[PDB]
């Protein structure tokens, strides 16, 4: 039975970027 | 031939890489793979507690057996080796721990029975946690006052009855924090 109790989760959005990482060492 | 028939699984909170991993080597054990929960899951491998996923299963399906990202890759290994597979297929080795990963701290409950919750969180594959910080998952608290408490409201950190933690064990699984409210 193929009634869908919970839908799978959704791949995320690229999302705009709002934040650069510290240059790691 | 094909050890795991009749198996229906299905992923939450699961890499995609990791995903596509257990879905070609379950399938190539025999069971079917769905990526939304349908009525027909068996099994639902789970890497996090706090998904509409695994809050269905533990509120509305105990039937479903809740299991670690491992079991099929350990499973698989076992069977490609041309292991001999029992009747159990590895599932009662590799169920999610009740508490995975929870994070539990306590307030205004006395000794000895704060001993006592430590043992079980731990014993479930839970962590203790002494003093409240901003990961904890869950503050179990015997009345609704103090610095503890304020602090998690603040927070937005789920306040429960010690009862959250008895059902959870009981329900081998972690149960949604508003059952459980106080007053
Ligand atoms: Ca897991
Ligand atoms: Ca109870």
């Amino acid at each position: 039975y193929d009634s869908i109790l919970v839908q799978a989760t959704p791949r995320k959005s690229s999302s705009v970027i709002t934040e650069l990482p510290d240059t790691p060492i | 031939s094909k050890p795991l028939k009749g198996f229906v699984i299905c992923c939450t909170s699961i890499d995609l890489k990791q995903r596509t991993e257990i879905s070609t080597k379950a399938t190539k054990l025999g069971a079917a793979y769905r990526s939304d929960f349908t009525k027909d899951v068996t099994h639902l491998i789970a890497g996090d507690f706090d998904t509409p996923k695994y809050k269905f299963a533990a509120k509305s399906r105990p039937d479903i057996k809740i299991m670690s990202s491992e079991w099929i890759p350990v499973l698989y290994e076992s069977w490609v080796q041309g292991e001999d597979l029992d009747d159990g297929l590895l599932v009662d080795k590799h169920l999610l721990p009740t508490l995975f990963k929870c994070r539990v701290c306590l307030t205004n409950i006395g000794q000895p029975e704060r001993s006592r919750i430590e043992n079980y969180v731990l014993k479930h594959g839970g962590t203790f946690c002494p003093d409240l910080t901003r990961d904890v998952t869950h503050l179990i608290a015997g009345t609704s006052s103090g610095r503890k408490y304020e602090y998690a409201l603040k927070w937005k950190i789920n306040v429960v009855c010690v009862e959250w933690l008895w059902q959870s064990i009981q329900r081998n699984a972690v149960l949604e924090p508003q059952y459980f409210q106080l007053d």
